[PDB]
């Protein structure tokens, strides 16, 4: 979700906003700043929780050797679900 | 492509663009990092 | 070391043991060296840390939560051989060959610790315990760090 | 699966030429001369 | 200053000096070296273009990575201005037209733009102005390049209580159309200059001189409201000109003094070429007028800079001129004309 | 083993000079050449019709640096800056920062194409495949600056990308 | 391939070679641009034992 | 009768960025040095490095 | 692509197949070269009889390759100094008798007829193997190994931080250029990046040459002497 | 191991000595290049320009180092009598483009944290 | 031990003027000397 | 109208001057070489104008390929005044664009920008011969975008 | 060596050099310090600067070692060592294909009377000592500036000079000519700290010196 600031200056995932002020704003007009609107905060928000019953999980993330490294993930705490340092994907420990 | 369709995923570009460069619709440079050194922004109304 | 790998099994993951703002714990990489814990009892004189479990499934934490708070809790993060203890502020900003490291002495206490600065690009990321011993040894305190 | 990288096949490859084959073309030289002769005599007469 | 206005470097070319120049009319002459003083330390130079980009393009080498911001601009277009001097911390004005276009009557070049620019660059917010007028402004005087500079420079100076104005004399430079100009008579015909040239004293100054005053301006801080004659060391004789540039380039000196009367003729049908009209009825009395002291406003002198002379810098404009028997011939080998000054 | 090369030697007899002679006075080697040419424009040319028709490439072709995203969408760069420490040209410029998530993810993520060299470094550095050199040589730019790239115009070019470059890398990781 | 029979000719005389056995551009000889997964071998000392790098 | 064959006009310090950079990123250095045959440089790079190293290449 | 400890990549499958599509015809063009420029007197003329050098005048100028080769001086790198597999594949040494830039454009096109030669023997020779050295320390481990075992995630991760660490000493590997000797004195500190790398220019002495192969010769004649030198300025200017 | 061996300079006369007729020459030598380089600068400043800059460096006492600057003075001048040098090279003695760094602390300190 | 007219030099070496560094770059630059102290978590 | 017959001459113009291009090769490093590719039959570009003439006076477009050197500048820069307008540089390559991989270093000027005005950069190290082909094509629709009577009829 | 990782060793040639390297001690032991061989087959006996004349003249003219082949006149600076500049000279054997090397040590003025006679080779390589260490050498033909720029300052590889350098240049309107600014850099070198602080081979690590 892309946000955009007082003078209708769209925000990045960053959070950059060059204020009115700002003199380094002069080259934004008559032209545009590329805005990668796919926010990469909520195009991993969206994503499901998938349910293993293991206390430690492996995380290849699919692809076989197209992905990241096997990190394997713990699995014990109940108001936590473990997730993937590399990926960011939510695994979850069925609720006892 | 009609034969073998490229993996279909969400965030990519359903509309290829051209080269932008000489339309307005060009490319320029900018930090995209945050400023780190914040003033003090000095409080008003007394005097020493 | 070698150059390639023997092992087919698979792994231990460690529950991150979660204590303090200011230093960060991910115990699935700790190698049990116990130095945290000795550096602990020892030269911080305070009982925090422990060694709970058994064998592989033996780890070093609390038990109990808390939250570890000595002056010069900002030191273990050094002492520890691994990343398994980090420090919070510093993490994720910034990395080794791009520190040009320079030297000075801390301020924040009247003892004057020798430290390492760790300008990158034209800013300090982290701050390092010279060794000097006389002053500081190659320990300084959090309100130093 | 055994090993698939690019190999050359069992027999090698066809033999390449590889030597100096500049085609000699031409005529006699006498041959040459003669018709050049035998050519101004008939434009000659 | 602003978080990022506030100047860094030691005046390099990737140095923020947090001075935003936006000049107007910066493709030629004065505009060129301007922006090359302005870029050399490092400053946002925003330069509105109104021409085509190729004959702008010459200004890109004296900038660093994303500075000569080339920005589209029309002088009738009110929102033109806004968008080009919004962001600007301080506007240098340069626009005019030395001559004549039917589009252009010589009101606006000095009176309509250089007015349509002050009211909205002191309407964004910005900290200074500068407005180039003339050291002889005068609307009173029979010349319409001194008649539009007057009326314009007080509106100007109404319209913004910061406006420092300069009024620079007769500039020259390698295309100051002033020595260039002075060489043409032999390639026009018999120096048709009037009185052969005993009757008008000018104070040329050189341009850098003159745009190394704008920058050191811009660091002044009383320099605001402060209306800054920007004049050369030394005056000259007209006629003293005429012979010396004849000298220095190794010209046949063929002087006539043709009277005001049939050299006003001569300046028409140089307008009738319609592609550039090479001579005008306002320059026809514009090298004749004569230039006033004007003792009272203060100069660049005692602001640091000082005033190189004339004849230290000719053949570096005029070797051109030089044919090829004489284009190594440097000052030394001419004598020095005659100063008539003070 | 060795060859020598200019030891020909020329016969004195008469027919042997003959030939020698005529080949002099009736140019005969140049008449060669002159075949060699005319066959030559009698045979069809190789002139690729630009831009209808476009020169071959390979699936491991490098150029136009593009991140790439996983699956489920979050970008693959974690930060572990890699190809900043390999990049041999030091073009690339990272810096990091703790994302609110708790994953890393590079704040500022700009690769000079003018210092850059498409060496094809930077996808065997970092061990997500998160950088890779696209199949793109149609970025060329009128100002210099368009050509300072950064993570926006990175990750858009990714997203833009992205399906060419996926089976790109599927055909060349067995390689790798 | 292309060309017809008495162009040929003509730039086989001119030549004095035969060049319709081998030109100079790829037709059909030129090898499947795609091609099966390349099964790599792997290295001579990768194996469980007796690989330290003390040898 | 006398000639003075001048050179410098392209001349870059090669081997001064060689020495702030390490082997990998050195050898597109190598590449770059003979721009006609470019991989045979880097045979030469590659030979020297790994004599040093006391490791011979793969037969393949 | 050649990198310390072996080659980066893979051949890609059917490629070998392609280099003998190229290889079957590319005797046919060099053919069309000599026919076009050897025989022609125009070539010769011009090309012949200048530039000469004598043979103890070469290399005492530090000369090499097709500088000696052609200018009677025999010797060559490959067969003398054999480095990697050249010593098994076969070929010949194409000396000159005289040693003018016609001798030498001759060596160059007899190499190219000998570069088919070796081109046949290594192609119809290509082995079952790996394509780089099976040490993790100087060769990175592959991408399966990559993401699969810790040892292989370290050992690339510093390799692609600070390299690998190279024993200290110094050495002028030296081997035969296209061109000349092209050689390397690395002397290293024993750090993970090199010392002192002077490469061997191969044009460096071959440019110095131009004075007396130019010298009682025609102007038009010391582009001939570059071109016979073949004056790559990206080595005698670093 | 105060005794070293030196290359042209045997005592200080002969360093003194080969400065002589180095001035000599770029004496000599300053009012032509000017003339054929088509530089703006009059032969004057010209002159002591190679006066400034020959005690610019006219300190040293030691008699290996002294003839050292005479020869690189020595060829400095040889690269410029041939029309090998172009006219950024010659002007590029004449420094114009940048300001004139700080002469008082409080230039030092107006213009940044530099010393 | 090495006798070719050698001059027995007292004088400190002075190659300074020979390296022809900028003069601002010579006198305001303090040059300083140490070892490194280990990184400390190393 | 004016405007149409402004109009069409600038198209003649315009069309005339895109579509025959003189290039002078300044090439230095390998950027010379793949530019030199498309002089080889596979990417001809005497196919549309740009043609064999060289002569550096009689040019319109310069290309600048290959690193840049501080020893080179003032001589590749006398090159561009003397070039007759319309004069466009092409920047080949990382080095010329920006100075590439020698960017740190004292031998070479990062960068064509510093020395003449760049009208269009090509990246690559060195850029595929035919990518050059598009850059020329692009400054070919950059003159197609040009309204030099147009601009002085508004004057 | 069943083993494919390490190369092979070379001994009947590896004794050769040393057994070499002694003749040329015995013959000339007034000059050379000290002869070693290392584990690639490469042989370096080590001369006296004024020695530059004898010992190629040897190894250019004797009939048993006849090395005449000038391969690089290369120079390395180690600022420890009072004489920091370290001339490094190569010579091949064409009959005997082998690799002769010979490197002495020079201060920052002290010179090196020319080896062009030796070796002509070494004349055009000599011009870049001077241009790229700096190091002059004694009567000389023409031992000038060919490889840097025109009028530079300093050597470039002298270790106290950095790699940016001291001045930058561009093109400059006012004097339509290119003017040498010092140098101001958009970016800065981001050097990297690339030393393992744990023993990296035992076999050459320096004792307690
Ligand atoms: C002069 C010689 C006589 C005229 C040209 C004769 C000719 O071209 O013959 C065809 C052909 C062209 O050369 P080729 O190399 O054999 O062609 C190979 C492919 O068939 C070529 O394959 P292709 O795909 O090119 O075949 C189609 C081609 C076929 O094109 C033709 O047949 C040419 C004539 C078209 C009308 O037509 C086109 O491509 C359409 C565009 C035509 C362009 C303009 C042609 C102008 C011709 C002359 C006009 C008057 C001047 O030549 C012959 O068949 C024999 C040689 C010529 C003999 C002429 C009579 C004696
Ligand atoms: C439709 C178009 C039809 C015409 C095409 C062009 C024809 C002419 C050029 C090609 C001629 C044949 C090419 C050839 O075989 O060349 C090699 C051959 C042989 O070249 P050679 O150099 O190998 O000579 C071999 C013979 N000896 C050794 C005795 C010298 O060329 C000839 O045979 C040429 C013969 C005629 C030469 C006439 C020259 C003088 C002309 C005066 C004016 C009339
Ligand atoms: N000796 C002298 O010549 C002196 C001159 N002055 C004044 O200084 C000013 C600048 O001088 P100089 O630089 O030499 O002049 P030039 O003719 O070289 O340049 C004038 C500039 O004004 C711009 N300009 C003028 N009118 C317009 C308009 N209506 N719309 C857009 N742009 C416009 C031009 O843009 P474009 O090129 O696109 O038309 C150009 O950039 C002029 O007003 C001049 O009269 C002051 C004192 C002395
Ligand atoms: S110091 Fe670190 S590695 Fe050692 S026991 Fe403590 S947490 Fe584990
Ligand atoms: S850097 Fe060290 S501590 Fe961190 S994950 Fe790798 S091996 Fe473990
Ligand atoms: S391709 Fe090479 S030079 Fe370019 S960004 Fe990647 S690692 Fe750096
Ligand atoms: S190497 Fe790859 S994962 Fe690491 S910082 Fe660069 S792009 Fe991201
Ligand atoms: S950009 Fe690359 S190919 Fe071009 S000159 Fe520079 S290094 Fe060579
Ligand atoms: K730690
Ligand atoms: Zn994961």
């Amino acid at each position: 979700g892309v946000r955009t600031s007082p003078t209708g200056e769209k925000v990045t995932h960053t959070g950059q906003a060059y204020d009115d002020g700002d003199y380094r704003r002069v080259r934004f007009s008559d032209r545009q700043k590329e805005v990668n609107e796919n926010f990469a905060i909520d195009l991993i928000a969206e994503q499901p929780v998938s349910e293993v019953g293991s206390r430690v999980i492996s995380c290849d993330g699919g692809g076989g050797a197209l992905g990241h490294p096997r990190v394997y993930i713990n699995l014990d705490k109940e108001t936590k679900t473990g997730t993937c340092g590399y990926c960011g994907l939510q695994f979850r420990q069925p609720h006892h | 492509p009609t034969t073998k369709p490229p993996t279909a995923r969400k965030y990519i570009w359903t509309n290829h663009k051209f080269n932008v460069s000489g339309t307005p619709q060009q490319y320029v440079p900018y930090s995209t990092t945050r400023k780190k050194i914040q003033e003090w922004v000095p409080p008003s109304t007394p005097y020493k | 070391g070698s150059d390639r790998s023997r092992f087919l099994e698979g792994k231990r993951a460690v529950e991150d043991k979660n204590i303090g703002p200011l230093v960060k714990t991910i115990m699935t990489r700790c190698i049990q060296c116990t130095r945290c814990i000795r550096f602990a009892s020892e030269i911080a004189g305070v009982d925090d840390l422990g060694t709970t479990g058994r064998g592989n499934d033996m780890q070093v934490g609390t038990y109990i939560e808390k939250m570890f708070m000595s002056e010069l809790s900002g030191n273990i993060i050094d002492i520890c051989p691994v990343g398994a203890l980090t420090s919070k502020p510093y993490a994720f900003t910034a990395r080794p060959w791009e520190t040009r490291k320079t030297e000075s002495i801390d301020v924040m206490d009247a003892v004057g610790s020798n430290i390492v600065v760790s300008t990158r690009t034209g800013e300090v990321m982290r701050i390092l315990p010279r060794m000097h011993e006389d002053i500081n040894e190659e320990w300084i305190s959090d309100k130093t760090r | 699966s055994k090993v698939k990288q690019d190999m050359p096949p069992p027999g090698g490859y066809g033999p390449i030429d590889y030597k100096r084959n500049l085609p000699r073309r031409g005529l006699s030289g006498y041959s040459m001369f003669a018709v050049g002769i035998g050519t101004l005599l008939f434009g000659y007469w | 200053l602003h978080h990022a206005l506030i100047p860094h470097g030691k005046g390099g070319r990737s140095s923020v000096s947090g001075i935003v120049a936006t000049v107007f009319g910066a493709t030629g002459f004065l505009g060129r070296y301007v922006v090359n003083h302005l870029g050399r330390m490092g400053s946002q130079v925003i330069v509105p273009y109104r021409c085509e980009p190729y004959d702008t393009m010459h200004l890109r080498p004296m900038g660093d990575l994303g500075q000569i911001i080339f920005m589209e601009w029309n002088g009738k277009d009110k929102d033109s201005i806004r968008k080009v001097v919004e962001h600007s911390n301080v506007v240098i004005n340069l626009v005019g037209r030395e001559w004549e276009t039917k589009n252009f009557d010589f009101e606006d070049v000095f009176v309509k733009i250089p007015h349509a620019i002050a009211q909205v660059s002191k309407e964004a917010g910005v900290e200074k102005l500068i407005h180039i007028s003339h050291l002889n402004a005068d609307i009173k005087s029979p010349s319409r390049y001194l008649r539009s500079k007057a009326v314009g420079e007080k509106e100007v100076r109404a319209a913004f209580p910061e406006a420092t104005i300069i009024k620079p004399s007769d500039i020259f430079g390698r295309e100051d159309r002033f020595l260039n100009y002075f060489a043409s008579m032999r390639w026009f015909g018999g120096v048709p200059l009037i009185s052969l040239g005993k009757e008008t004293v000018k104070q040329p100054v050189y341009i850098v001189d003159v745009s190394k005053g704008i920058i050191n301006a811009i660091k002044d801080p009383d320099a605001k409201g402060k209306t800054f004659a920007f004049v050369g060391p030394n005056r000259y004789l007209l006629f003293d000109l005429v012979q010396y540039i004849f000298a220095v380039a190794y010209r046949p000196f063929l002087p006539y003094p043709l009277p005001h009367f049939a050299y006003r003729w001569v300046g028409r049908l140089f307008e009738v070429s319609p592609f550039e009209p090479w001579t005008t009825r306002d320059k026809v009395e514009r090298v004749h007028m004569s230039d006033m002291t004007l003792p009272h406003l203060p100069g660049l002198e005692d602001l640091g800079i000082q005033a190189t002379p004339l004849e230290l810098k000719a053949i570096e404009v005029l070797r051109r001129h030089r044919t090829y028997r004489w284009l190594t011939s440097e000052m030394e080998d001419v004598k020095p004309a005659k100063t008539v000054n003070i | 083993t060795y060859k020598f090369v200019n030891m020909r030697e020329p016969s004195m007899d008469m027919k042997s000079v003959t030939d020698r002679a005529a080949q002099t006075l009736l140019w005969t080697e140049l008449v060669r050449g002159l075949g060699m040419t005319l066959s030559y424009l009698f045979r069809e040319p190789a002139t690729i019709n630009y831009p209808f028709e476009k020169g071959p490439l390979s699936p491991r072709f490098r150029g136009e640096h593009a991140l790439r995203r996983y699956p489920s969408g979050e970008e693959r760069c974690i930060a572990c800056k890699l190809c900043e420490a390999v990049c041999p040209a030091q073009a690339i410029t990272i810096e990091a920062e703790p994302r609110a998530d708790g994953s890393r993810r590079t704040t500022r993520y700009d690769i000079d194409m003018t210092k850059c060299i498409y060496c094809g470094f930077c996808q065997e550095a970092c061990p997500v495949d998160a950088i890779v050199e696209g199949p793109n040589f149609e970025f060329s730019t009128e100002t210099h600056e368009e050509l300072l790239y950064n993570k926006e115009k990175l990750l858009n070019n990714g997203d833009k990308w992205e399906a060419e470059i996926a089976a790109n890398i599927q055909a060349d990781y067995l390689y790798r | 391939a292309s060309a017809t029979r008495v162009i040929q000719l003509l730039r086989n005389w001119a030549s004095g070679r035969d060049l319709q056995a081998k030109l100079q551009l790829r037709y059909q000889e030129i090898s499947k641009r795609t091609q099966p997964p390349p099964k790599l071998p792997v290295g001579p000392s990768h194996k469980l034992s007796n690989n330290y790098y003390c040898t | 009768r006398k000639c003075d064959p001048h050179i410098g006009l392209l001349h870059r310090g090669t081997e001064k960025l060689i020495e702030y950079k390490t082997y990998l990123q050195a050898l597109p250095y190598f590449d770059r040095l003979d721009y006609v045959s470019m991989m045979c440089n880097e045979q030469a790079y590659s030979l020297a490095v790994e004599k040093l190293l006391n490791i011979q290449p793969p037969p393949r | 692509y050649i990198r310390p400890g072996g080659v980066h990549q893979d051949l890609p499958l059917g490629l070998l197949d392609d280099i003998y599509e190229f290889s079957k015809n590319f005797s046919f063009r060099i053919d069309e070269l000599e026919e076009m420029l050897t025989n022609n007197r125009i070539w010769r003329n011009r090309t012949v009889d200048i530039g000469v050098v004598t043979a103890e005048d070469a290399l005492n100028y530090g000369f090499s390759g097709v500088m000696l080769r052609g200018s009677g001086i025999q010797w060559d790198l490959r067969k003398t100094q054999p480095y990697d597999v050249y010593d098994q594949v076969e070929f010949d040494v194409p000396i000159g008798s005289r040693g003018d830039c016609y001798d030498r454009y001759l060596c160059r096109v007899e190499e190219m007829r000998q570069s088919l030669r070796i081109i046949s023997q290594c192609l119809n020779k290509m082995p079952p193997g790996e394509i780089k050295v099976d040490d993790a320390k100087v060769s990175p481990p592959k991408r399966a190994e990559m993401k699969t075992s810790m040892e292989s995630l370290i050992h690339h991760f510093k390799l692609y931080t600070e390299g690998y660490q190279v024993p200290p000493g110094a050495t002028y590997t030296a081997i035969e250029a296209p061109k000349g000797e092209f050689g390397v004195y690395l002397v290293s500190d024993g750090s993970s990046r090199p010392y002192r790398c002077k490469i061997k220019a191969p044009g460096f002495a071959h440019l110095a040459g131009l004075d007396k192969m130019s010298k009682g010769h025609m102007l038009a004649d010391v582009v001939a002497i570059i071109g016979t030198q073949d004056i790559v300025f990206g080595e005698v200017d670093r | 191991g105060t005794s070293v061996k030196p290359i042209f300079s045997r005592d200080m006369n002969e360093a003194k000595r080969r400065v002589r007729e180095l001035y000599r020459a770029w004496y000599r030598e300053v009012p032509n290049t000017v003339h054929l380089f088509q530089l703006d600068i009059s032969v004057k400043q010209g002159r002591d320009k190679v006066r400034e800059m020959f005690m610019k460096n006219a300190h040293v006492t030691d008699p290996r180092v002294v003839d050292l600057l005479v020869i690189k003075g020595k060829m400095e001048l040889e690269e410029t009598i041939n029309v090998w040098k172009q006219r950024t090279h010659i002007m590029r003695f004449f420094h114009e483009t940048e300001a004139p760094r700080p002469t008082d602390f409080l230039s030092k300190f107006y213009v940044g944290h530099d010393p | 031990t090495q006798d070719t007219q050698l001059i027995a030099v007292d004088e400190k070496l002075d190659i300074t003027t020979l390296t022809g560094v900028p003069e601002e770059h010579i006198k305001t630059r303090k040059v300083r000397i140490f070892v490194p102290a280990r990184n400390n978590m190393q | 109208r004016g405007e149409y017959v402004v109009a069409k001459l600038d198209d003649l113009v315009n069309w005339a001057r895109r579509s025959s291009l003189w290039p002078m090769t300044f090439g230095l490093a390998c950027c010379a070489v793949e530019m030199m590719h498309m002089a080889a039959p596979r990417y001809d570009m005497d196919r549309f104008g740009v043609v064999f003439r060289a002569s550096p006076r009689q040019s319109d477009v310069m290309i600048v390929a290959g690193t840049l050197t501080n020893k080179m500048a003032p001589a590749l820069r006398k090159v561009y005044d003397q070039m007759p307008e319309p004069r466009y540089v092409v920047s080949m390559g990382s080095c010329a664009n920006g100075g590439g991989y020698y960017h740190y270093s004292y031998s070479v000027v990062r960068g064509c920008d510093r020395i003449v005005p760049v009208d269009i950069y090509v990246p690559g190290c060195p850029p595929t011969a035919e990518a050059l082909l598009y850059g020329i094509l692009q400054l070919q629709r950059k003159i197609k975008r040009e309204k030099r009577l147009r601009i002085w009829y508004r004057r | 060596d069943t083993r494919p990782t390490i190369r092979p060793r070379n001994d009947v040639v590896h004794k050769q050099l040393s057994a070499f390297g002694q003749y040329v001690a015995e013959i000339l032991p007034k000059y050379v310090q000290q002869v070693q061989v290392s584990c690639f087959n490469e042989l370096e006996i080590f001369i006296h600067p004024d020695g530059v004349i004898p010992v190629l003249t040897f190894l250019r003219d004797h009939t048993n070692a006849q090395f005449k082949s000038l391969a690089d006149l290369t120079a390395v600076d180690v600022p420890t060592r009072q004489n920091r500049f370290e001339i490094v000279y190569n010579l091949l054997s064409l009959r005997f294909n082998s690799q002769i090397r010979v490197k002495t040590y020079t201060d920052e003025l002290t010179p090196i009377e020319s080896s062009v006679t030796v070796y002509k080779a070494a004349n055009w390589y000599e011009r870049e000592i001077w241009d790229m260490f700096g190091v002059f050498f004694a009567n000389h033909p023409d031992l000038r500036r060919i490889l840097t720029g025109y009028g530079f300052e300093g050597h470039p590889f002298r270790k106290d000079f950095p790699l940016s350098g001291y001045v930058e240049l561009r093109y400059d309107d006012e004097v339509k000519r290119v003017v040498a600014e010092p140098v101001e850099l958009a970016q800065e070198f981001r050097k990297f700290d690339l030393n393992s602080p744990w023993e990296a081979f035992p076999a050459y690590r320096q004792p307690p010196e």
